[PDB]
RNA sequence: AGCCAGGAUGUUGGCUUAGAAGCAGCCAUCAUUUAAAGAAAGCGUAAUAGCUCACUGGUCGAGUCGGCCUGCGCGGAAGA
């Protein structure tokens, strides 16, 4: 499961997430899967989705996991009265803009490919689409 | 050539007439001897050799027996006892086994006087060299 | 029958399954094997 | 061999190329050698379709543009964030 | 699309486990007769099986298939 082996603080300002995604292009593999909305990738999310394509090829071609969370969210508990400092850092995402490509994968038949990128959309919270490598 | 009357197979070799543990059982009722499983079973197996399996036709209209005429002994037969090993496909790909050749089995395929594909005794003869495949040897051809 | 928001499955889960749109609701009608059927509903209110 | 049809554009800037996009146009530019670049508006689906074969992008296309012939070659190209669309091509005289 | 056909031979497939005859699982995935016919498609299983299809010959006779950009809608939708 994907976190920051180490960082240089321990907390991060919420902040906002407008934008279009970069890196937007098929870059490794001949098959990407895509993102559609803008939102937040957790590292057990990524991990779904990781697993069931990479169940879905018979551990065969290769993989490219474009994201990484390296943004800490913290959490308050229950029966905890608002202030009294910051949250405990819970969970990491990483955050997501519309055309983030978050997944490549080559090596496989295009029909195998698109199946593992069905089976792994179906586990992350923003819509996404399936792409191809482009020459130019 | 017509329908459907009497006519099933499963034994495990010539040179016995009848067997108890493969079968025992289930080897005919629909007015087919267990018994007799003999006169007709060595009425040309005794006059070549014991030792291929050879299943044979039914045939009953309503009858209380049957007669059936024999054919050919099959291919697989032929790569125990004459090519190679017995182990048959062993492990049938992870190393070649054993081989066979060109010369072994074409002559043998070769005397099939009621069975097989293609009037070119080649097609027919490549043909056998499929099975040997199935158990994973080696090509000298 | 199963109900089901989803026919992508229900609908080959056998060759004789179909998919119908009777009343306002879709059924996947499948009249040989019917544990296969489902809707895509509930009814009204 | 490909053969694409434009018209040179009579405005420029955001505003324009985004009512170019509404409008199932888009804007291209042509530069490269002596003389100056060309800002032309091209038709979406029309090079959609030829900019989906290979060939596209590495032999030299003619664009049309008042009868007078250019021939480029496909030098860069932006497309849409998700969607099959293109955005912006740039086109070098070659 | 429908309906008539066929769907044959190496091969009852060798072989991994107690059957096996595609009949479970792993291995490979060869081969002939042809109009095509998968060492299989999945129901089924004492072994047969006895089903249909994948694929092709006939019949009909002019359309048919499902992806893309998009508009409006459908279902998803239970509370005092
Ligand atoms: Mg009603
Ligand atoms: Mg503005
Ligand atoms: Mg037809």
């Amino acid at each position: 499961m994907l976190q920051p082996k180490r960082t240089k603080f321990r907390k991060m300002h919420k902040g906002r997430n407008r934008g279009l995604a970069q890196g937007t292009d098929v870059s490794f593999g001949s098959f990407g899967l895509k993102a559609v909305g803008r939102g937040r990738l957790t590292a057990r999310q990524i991990e779904a989705a990781r697993r069931a394509m990479t169940r879905a090829v018979k551990r065969q071609g290769k993989i490219w996991i474009r994201v990484f969370p390296d943004k800490p969210i913290t959490e308050k508990p229950l029966a905890v009265r608002m202030g009294k400092g910051k949250g405990n850092v819970e969970y990491w995402v990483a955050l997501i803009q519309p055309g983030k490509v978050l997944y490549e994968m080559d090596g496989v038949p295009e029909e195998l490919a698109r199946e593992a990128f069905k089976l792994a959309a179906a586990k992350l919270p923003i819509k996404t689409t399936f792409v191809t490598k482009t020459v130019m | 050539a017509k329908k459907v009357q009497a006519y099933v197979k499963l034994q495990v070799a010539a040179g016995m007439a009848n067997p108890s543990p493969p079968v025992g059982p289930a080897l005919g009722q629909q007015g087919v001897n267990i018994m007799e499983f003999c006169k007709a079973f060595n009425a040309k197996t005794d006059s070549i050799e014991k030792g291929l399996p050879i299943p044979v036709v039914i045939t009953v209209y309503a009858d209380r027996s049957f007669t059936f005429v024999t054919k050919t002994p099959p291919a697989a037969v032929l790569l125990k006892k004459a090519a190679g090993i017995k182990s048959g496909s062993g492990k049938p790909n992870k190393d070649k086994v054993g081989k066979i050749s060109r010369a072994q089995l074409q002559e043998i395929a070769q005397t099939k006087a009621a069975d097989m594909t293609g009037a070119d005794i080649e097609a027919m003869t490549r043909s056998i060299e499929g099975t040997a495949r199935s158990m994973g040897l080696v090509v000298e051809d | 029958m199963k109900v089901l928001n989803s026919l992508r499955t229900a609908k080959e889960r056998h060759p004789d399954c179909q998919i119908v749109k009777r009343k306002g609701r879709l059924y996947v009608i499948c009249k040989s094997n019917p544990r296969f059927k489902a809707v895509q509903g509930r009814k009204k209110k | 061999m490909f053969t694409i049809n434009a018209e040179v554009r009579k405005e420029q800037g955001k505003g324009a190329s985004r009512r170019l996009r509404a409008a199932n146009k888009f804007p291209a530019i042509i530069y490269g050698g002596k003389e100056a670049p060309l800002a032309i508006e091209l038709d979406h689906d029309k090079v959609m379709n030829m900019q989906a074969k290979a060939e596209f992008y590495s032999e030299v296309l003619t664009i049309v543009v008042d009868g007078k012939e250019i021939k480029v070659k496909a030098q860069d190209v932006q497309r849409h964030p998700y969607k099959p669309k293109l955005q912006h091509i740039d086109f070098v005289r070659a």
